[PDB]
RNA sequence: ACCCCUAUACCUUCUGCAUAAUGAAUUAACUAGAAAUAACUUUGCAAGGAGAGCCAAAGCUAAGACCCCCGAAACCAGACGA
RNA sequence: CCGAGCCUGGUGAUAGCUGGUUGUCCAAGAUAGAAUCUUAGUUCAACUUUAAAUUUGCCCACAGAACCCUCUAAAUCCCCUU
RNA sequence: ACCUCGGAGCAGAACCCAACCUCCGAGCAGUACAUGCUAAGACUUCACCAGUCAAAGCGAACCUCAAUUGAUCCA
């Protein structure tokens, strides 16, 4: 997914990470930064050196039940299940940018 | 009634229009096809429906690599029509050993031998 | 007022269909891809006498393996230690 | 067929299977040919020659006239001098 | 047979017109 | 014997404690549910 | 009959019977039930091993 | 005829698709079309069918 | 009677949960309840599909509005940002057409750009600069 | 909350039912798969098994697993009724 | 409520006919015909399911499968390689 | 009106293939009396039942035809 991110906000993905909750992380794969009166575009993704954005962990939590249920009529077929997918949420911390332009 | 299609050999007789049109050489031909199914065998006989399983083209869209024989050419002549054929081309060799594990079809049919992921 | 008889689109009497652009472009581009197709398979490379038994050892091998997995077929082993850690169901402080 | 008798609680046999067919206790049920002693003045010596033959029965028909006797009649016999002595068993046979 | 080279060798009765 | 020293261990053999051997007893099929009803086979 | 541990007879059932195949024979192990069940039809020769061996 | 047969200036042909088993034409197309060529359909013939 | 039902409650109450928020007898009666709570979690569950697709055609709504404030039509937009290599989405599109218009407005610029390079190009095969914000960066 | 968008109740019966084909106001309770031969699996013992009888050219013994509910117009016997 | 009364019993009469046949989840799964007082049913084939044993199964190339009149078509069978 | 059996077409080139579809027929006849006896291997009217061909051998001289038909019990 692509996320219009900023500093201090809240990000929900949809799956487990593999990191403990607290852990600073670099979030790489930056294809646009804009502040005030300018912008910096990626073809497709940005230097690595240009940009830096982190994120810490801070939520490792699973969904709200979500019913799959399969139902066609006058042939007894009827199904239900019940999913709760894994969920981390990250808070952006920073965005720095470098004079490497 | 609807039968099984046996196609004249005219028409697998390509003219120099032909090798001018696509880049392929009469003399040393290419050793192996990509294959990929663009097309349902759904609505289409159970024939069809067979070849494409032995020739391994279950999944659509997915590239399978073929020997330019003709065994496989008869087989690939049933379902033609549900198909992509190109040649496979090698830029640089076959991969080898140590290079086996990065490598990238790269489509236009360019197996490259080694595939990093920076700008030139 | 425009009734069409039963079924639309079966029978002696059908509601008429007509081709767009799309359709004859989609028709047209499919045409080029099995064009195409015609053009590749007509440079073989192994004329047929050439490939007489080049891969009749690997076949045999494959079919050999197949032979194996389907009789080495037995019911599976059966060990002490689950029937007596079945035991465990009552264990209590100790 | 009589799966429970009014008497005994016990399976009951279809007396006519016995009347016509001999069970070798391999499993085999040997019959013979419908006609073979019907208007033999319009029949052929192979014709006939065919008819008197004691055949075997079908895998089908075996597993019906098993169900249609009971177990006494599946029992390996001795007798003295049985014709049939040496057809109830089976040899090289694989699987 | 009818699709070999070999079809319709045993054609006579365009020989005798009897 | 092995068995029986891991029989040292092991909490008492009881009637709490008992199970058959598996394959001995094939669980029963019923006529109730979905798959199992609405025929009956 | 088998007492003591079966694993140690079904190596020696293994190693008598590869060659008699020409391939390691199929087997399954029942420790609780001190039994070795064995694919095909090797009684004889199962029986003379035994003997040989002394038991 | 032959001249509108030779100066037709699309590439894409009814014999040249019905005889190739074109994107598998032949299921909807009829065993006697092969030799019809596409100018006839059932008692009908169209001369400006090519 | 030996083992009749005794919890048959639970199982009426886990039908009926589902169905508090309803209208008629079916919040309350379990034979009409049923039916309709069947219904109810089978179009929940068909809903994601149409939830993907309307919040698609949503965004592309959106985009079609911010680029023809900017006077550039949707196809153009799409087409020349995926001729010079920028990768948004029309999520992210619709996010700083409102959000960022500054930002918004020089991306329709670029697009701008890119078409009236490929309308050069188009007519002059090149010869020479095939255009500036042409020339896609090649990777390996 | 509604307004926006998507969506032709269920069961049975059928080639095919939103069907204007059946059944159902609704709640509570009651209300419908019973077993053999032979096989399969798991034990025991093993040229024998089985607690008499029976089976046996690896068999025999034991267990598990398995075959619904409502409905005629009828027929017969014996009573009861002008 | 008599084309042959009514009640009880035989009787849980019989119904190839209609109706109904109750927890969860997963998996495989759509049939050429023959006979039948039989075509509203059943039995055997066929298809389908499970478990076992083993080795080939499908796709296919040359060569090959009377004639006769007038054509003799789309194709088919057989079939190593792959 | 038909119900069983056979030949042709439909059903054009392995097999099969419906119709209260189109056309022909059959329910016998003629000749030896080894038209004796046995026995590999096969076919098969889409099941079964029925039906079909046949080497070698023992004996003995040196079969036509298309259908031409009827199970069991019982007598
Ligand atoms: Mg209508
Ligand atoms: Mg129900
Ligand atoms: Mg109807
Ligand atoms: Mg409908
Ligand atoms: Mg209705
Ligand atoms: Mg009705
Ligand atoms: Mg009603
Ligand atoms: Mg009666
Ligand atoms: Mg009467
Ligand atoms: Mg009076
Ligand atoms: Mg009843
Ligand atoms: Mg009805
Ligand atoms: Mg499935
Ligand atoms: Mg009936
Ligand atoms: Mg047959
Ligand atoms: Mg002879």
């Amino acid at each position: 997914r692509q996320w219009k991110v900023t500093s201090e906000d809240l990000i929900l993905i949809g799956n487990e990470l593999d990191l403990a909750c607290g852990e600073r992380i670099r979030l790489e794969k930056v294809l646009l930064v804009g502040a005030d009166n300018f912008t910096l575009l990626g073809k497709p993704l940005l230097g690595k050196d240009l940009v830096r954005v982190e994120a810490t962990v801070i939520e490792k939590t699973e969904s709200w039940p979500r019913i799959i249920m399969r139902f066609r009529k006058r042939k007894n077929f009827k199904k239900k299940r019940i999913v709760t997918t894994p969920q981390t949420v990250l808070r952006i911390n920073s965005i720095e940018i470098a004079p490497c332009l | 009634k609807f039968t099984r299609s046996r196609i004249p050999e005219k028409v697998f007789q390509a003219s120099p229009e032909d090798h001018e049109k696509y880049g392929g050489d009469p003399q040393n031909p290419h050793k192996l096809h990509i294959v990929t199914r663009i097309k349902s065998t759904r609505r289409r006989p159970y024939w069809e429906k067979d070849i494409i399983k032995m020739l391994g083209l279950e999944k659509a869209h997915t590239p399978q690599v073929h020997k330019n024989i003709p065994s496989v050419n008869a087989k690939l002549k049933v379902v033609k029509h549900l198909i992509r054929i190109k040649p496979l081309k090698l830029p640089q060799g076959l991969p080898a050993e140590e290079n086996m594990s990065n490598t990238c079809l790269k489509s236009t049919g360019e197996l490259v031998v080694q595939w990093h992921l920076k700008p030139v | 007022r425009g009734r069409i008889p039963g079924r639309q689109w079966i029978g002696k009497h059908r509601r008429p269909r007509f081709v767009s652009l799309r359709a004859k472009q989609n028709m047209i581009r499919r045409l080029e891809i099995e064009a195409e197709n015609h053009y590749w398979l007509s440079m073989p490379y192994m004329t047929r006498e050439q490939e007489r038994g080049h891969a009749a050892v690997r076949r045999r091998e494959a079919f050999e393996a197949i032979k194996a997995a389907a009789t080495s077929k037995f019911p599976p082993h059966r060990f002490i230690a689950d029937q007596l850690d079945h035991l465990n169901v009552t264990k209590k402080w100790s | 067929l009589t799966y429970f008798s009014a008497r005994k609680g016990k399976r009951k046999t279809v007396k006519a299977v016995i009347d016509r067919f001999l069970r070798l206790h391999c499993g085999l049920w040997v019959r013979r040919k419908a006609g073979y002693k019907k208007k033999l003045w319009k029949k052929t010596p192979a014709r006939k020659k065919r008819l008197r033959e004691f055949v075997f029965c079908n895998k089908t028909q075996s597993k019906l006239l098993d169900k249609m006797t009971t177990s006494f009649w599946k029992r390996r016999n001795w007798y003295v001098d049985d014709p049939y002595q040496k057809y109830h068993d089976r040899t090289n046979l694989k699987v | 047979y009818k699709t070999k080279p070999t079809h319709g060798i045993g054609k006579y009765k365009h020989l005798i017109k009897a | 014997a092995r068995a029986l020293d891991l029989l040292r261990g092991l909490p008492r053999v009881s009637l709490a404690n008992l199970k058959p051997n598996p394959g001995s007893k094939k669980p029963e099929r019923r006529p109730r549910g979905r798959r199992r009803g609405r025929k009956c086979g | 009959k088998v007492e003591g541990d079966i694993w140690a007879l079904q190596k020696d059932v293994e190693d008598f019977l590869s060659p008699l195949l020409g391939k390691t024979p199929v087997t399954q192990v029942n420790e609780v039930t001190g039994t070795l069940r064995i694919k095909g039809y090797f009684d004889q020769e199962l029986k003379a091993w035994l003997l040989e061996k002394g038991f | 005829q032959e001249e509108r047969e030779r100066n037709n200036q699309n590439p894409w042909t009814f014999e040249r698709i019905a005889t190739a088993n074109m994107l598998g034409i032949r299921k909807v197309l009829s065993p006697y079309d092969l030799t019809h060529k596409g100018k006839y359909w059932g008692k009908f013939y169209m001369p400006k069918r090519v | 009677l030996r083992n009749r039902v005794t919890d048959r409650y639970f199982r009426i109450q886990e039908v009926l949960k589902h169905a508090r928020h309803f209208r008629g007898r079916k919040n309350r009666c379990y034979r009409l309840a049923v039916r309709t709570v069947i219904r109810a979690f089978v179009k929940c569950t068909k809903a994601r599909y149409l939830k993907k697709k309307n919040m698609r055609t949503l965004w592309i709504n959106r985009i079609t509005a911010a680029s023809q404030e900017h006077g550039l039509k949707y196809p153009a937009l799409i087409g020349n940002l995926v001729k010079c290599q920028v990768e948004l989405n029309r999520k992210v599109l619709a996010d700083l057409a409102i959000y960022e218009p500054k930002t918004f407005k020089s991306l329709a610029a670029l697009a701008s750009r890119r078409r009236h390079e490929g309308f050069a190009a188009a007519l002059g095969d090149g010869k020479e600069p095939e255009g500036i914000f042409s020339r896609v960066v090649q990777y390996h």
